[PDB]
RNA sequence: CAACGGGGCCUUUC
């Protein structure tokens, strides 16, 4: 593993097997959505949204409770974000890098990182162009990357 | 009664079935809201090796949660209505044929209309009030195969004796091997 | 060795490994529900909680992020669901 | 990556029988390992196997009895002509009496004298003695 | 952070770029937020924040200059100063200081 | 009569 490092890590979730709704969970799957919903608005990105419910409310996964996806319903209900998020966040990433190499640029370890970074975020944007979650133009330019995350 | 409950042409057994619903729906203020949108269509008997038999009780998939949500009461009471029956609730899924090579196309058939798909669910509804907590298939040295559902000990005793009826409602639904087994 | 039951583990042995390398593999982590100083509700927080969990109707502190499971603030009842 | 299971599987099963191991766990327990493991089961093999159901690809305990020598893959799945069987099981197999070269054809998964008894061929996909 | 305030304006609540427009957002006292560019101009900076101490609107001032500013809230122009009229669903009303 | 191979019908399916 680790695609652009030599890391073995394994570490990961392990959902369970039991794909219902546990036993003790007594809350509404469109309770679910509505507070799905009203953190997408609030402005949270799917993992975020995942993460502050299985924390603060007893959801252990939208997709067992309310039958769906969190991004999946998020488009459902019209807050799918411009770009898809990990892509988002892997082009922030980017900006910051190359605005600390504008400072620095001496930073050749950090000049290889980019390239890394970037390497992943061209990968990443020929897959979702293959499965049109972008359009087939869709182009990643360092001199607007900032202006695409925002 | 046989014209809201049937939904179907009418059968001899079915008359009792909606006798004893509509019946217990009268008997129930604080249960007149439940039994009234549950219906269902055909009821199927399949015997069993103790003498007894099972009433297979068909709803094709709607409001199941709300079957599911009144049925560890009702079954009981179908049950006493008439003895040496073991009642259980299934919904009644269609399987769509997986298609052929040169078949004729028709639109993408969902994963839901699979024929493993809906074994599995008919597995689900067969033991609901328990939660399947394991599967496994034993490849017998004969060449047949035997599926082993481990089930929650919580709540089993609702199932537990009637474990032998499900097999062979299993068996004489789907046509294959099923053993149960609570991992204690 | 040469023959052991693989099917059929031990539940010490299956609770000694690791939580993806169990012959069938789920997650160690868990649900409390955890008593607020005021009523209303009995918070449900995770295990291994990442957000510093805050009270549904009112405004302390239940637990705090850390490595593995999280803190749970020195003052609460708590059970495991 | 893993580019064959079916690979995997084999070569666990390989090294559990000949390390003298009684079973084996292979994973992720694919369709054409269940039915490899059919054939091998038929023939004798192997013993008894069990997949096990998670609610990932699976996998899968086989009983080992001892009278396995070798199984493996043939990567690739060389399309194999119905003259083809005789070189391959000649390249493959120990003997002309026992031993199976497993095909995929389309009318299933079965040994080379299955497939030469239905006059059917297909691509190898593997061997058993 | 701020940023991410900025941007959950821009996406839902109201706001006006630009010194002419704040400017007349304070007068008329729809103003409930303005944030000033750090290389904003010494007396217009002054300026604003006389129009926002007789309006009693807060006052942000963003660490970076204009072009900072136009890229936070998302736009491919220089901005000097923004004002924010309605807050949408964003907490950056509330969550300052 | 045993094995080996073929075809058609239901079994929620042509
Ligand atoms: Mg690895
Ligand atoms: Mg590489």
């Amino acid at each position: 593993g680790r695609m652009h490092s030599a890391g073995k890590g394994i570490s990961s979730s392990a959902i369970p097997y039991s794909r219902n709704a546990p036993a003790w969970f007594k809350l509404s799957s469109e309770s679910v959505i509505e507070q799905i919903v009203k953190y997408a608005r609030k402005g949270l990105t799917p993992s975020q949204i995942g993460v502050l419910l299985r924390d603060a409310h007893g959801v252990t996964q939208a997709r067992v409770i309310t039958g769906n996806k969190i991004m999946r319903i998020l488009k459902s209900n019209g807050l799918a974000p411009e770009i898809p998020e990990d892509l988002y966040y892997l082009i922030k990433k980017a900006v910051s890098v190359r605005k600390h190499l504008e400072r620095n640029r001496k930073d050749k370890d950090a000049k290889f990182r980019l390239i890394l970074i970037e390497s992943r975020i061209h990968r990443l944007a020929r897959y979702y162009r293959t499965v049109a979650v972008l359009p087939p133009n869709w182009k990643y330019e360092s001199a607007t990357a900032s202006a695409l995350v925002n | 009664p046989q014209a809201k409950i049937l939904s179907q042409a009418p059968t001899e057994l079915e008359l009792q079935v909606a006798q004893a619903f509509v019946e217990l729906e009268n008997s129930s203020p604080e249960l007149k809201a439940e039994l009234r949108p549950l219906q269902f269509k055909s009821i199927r008997e399949i015997d069993v090796a103790g003498g007894k038999k099972a009433l297979a009780i068909f709803v094709p998939v709607p409001s199941l949660a709300g079957f599911h949500k009144v049925q560890t009461k009702l079954t009981r009471e179908l049950e006493k209505k008439f003895q040496d029956r073991h009642v259980i609730f299934l919904a009644e899924r269609r399987i769509l044929p997986k298609p052929s090579r040169t078949s004729r196309q028709v639109q993408k058939r969902p994963r839901s209309r699979t024929l493993t798909a809906v074994h599995d669910k008919i597995l689900e509804d067969l033991v609901f009030p328990t939660e399947i907590v394991g599967k496994r298939v034993r490849y017998l040295v004969g060449g047949n195969k035997i599926q082993k559902v481990l089930l929650d000990s919580k709540d089993v005793q609702q199932i537990d004796y009637k474990l032998e009826s499900f097999q062979a409602v299993y068996n004489k639904l789907t046509g294959k091997q099923i053993v149960f087994e609570i991992p204690s | 060795v040469l023959v052991q039951d693989l099917l059929h583990p031990t539940a010490a042995s299956e609770a000694r490994k690791h939580k993806l390398k169990t012959l069938v593999q789920g997650p160690r982590s868990y649900f409390l529900d955890v008593k607020c100083p005021g009523c209303l509700n009995i918070t449900t927080v995770f295990s291994h909680a990442q957000t510093a969990v805050t009270c549904e109707s009112c405004s302390t502190i239940l637990c705090t992020p850390t490595g593995g499971k999280a803190k749970l603030s020195e003052g609460t009842s708590f059970r495991r669901k | 990556t893993r580019s064959s299971v079916l690979a995997d599987a084999l070569n666990a099963i390989n090294n559990a029988e000949k390390t003298g191991k009684r079973q084996v766990l292979i994973r992720p327990s694919s369709k054409v390992i269940i039915k490899f493991l059919q054939v091998m089961q038929k023939h004798g093999y192997i013993g008894e196997f069990e997949y096990i159901d998670d609610h990932r690809s699976g996998k899968i305990v086989v009983q080992l009895n001892g009278r396995l020598n070798k199984c493996g893959v043939i990567s690739p799945r060389f399309n194999v002509k119905i003259g083809d069987i005789e070189k391959w099981t000649a390249n493959l197999l120990p003997a002309r009496q026992f031993g199976y070269v497993i095909l995929t054809t389309s009318a299933g998964i079965m040994d080379h004298e299955e497939a030469r008894r239905k006059h059917v061929s297909g691509k190898i996909l593997g061997f058993v003695y | 952070s701020i940023n991410q305030k900025l941007a959950l304006v821009i996406k839902s609540g109201k706001y006006t770029l630009g010194y002419k427009s704040t400017v007349k957002s304070l007068r008329q006292g729809k103003s409930k937020l303005i944030i000033i560019a750090a290389n904003t101009p010494v007396l217009r900076k002054s300026e604003l924040e006389y129009y926002a101490m007789l309006s009693k609107t807060k006052v942000y001032y963003f660490q970076g200059g204009n072009n900072e500013l136009g890229t936070a809230v998302g736009k491919l122009f220089r901005v000097g100063v923004v004002s924010i009229l309605e807050a949408g669903d964003s907490d950056i009303l509330t969550t300052l200081a």
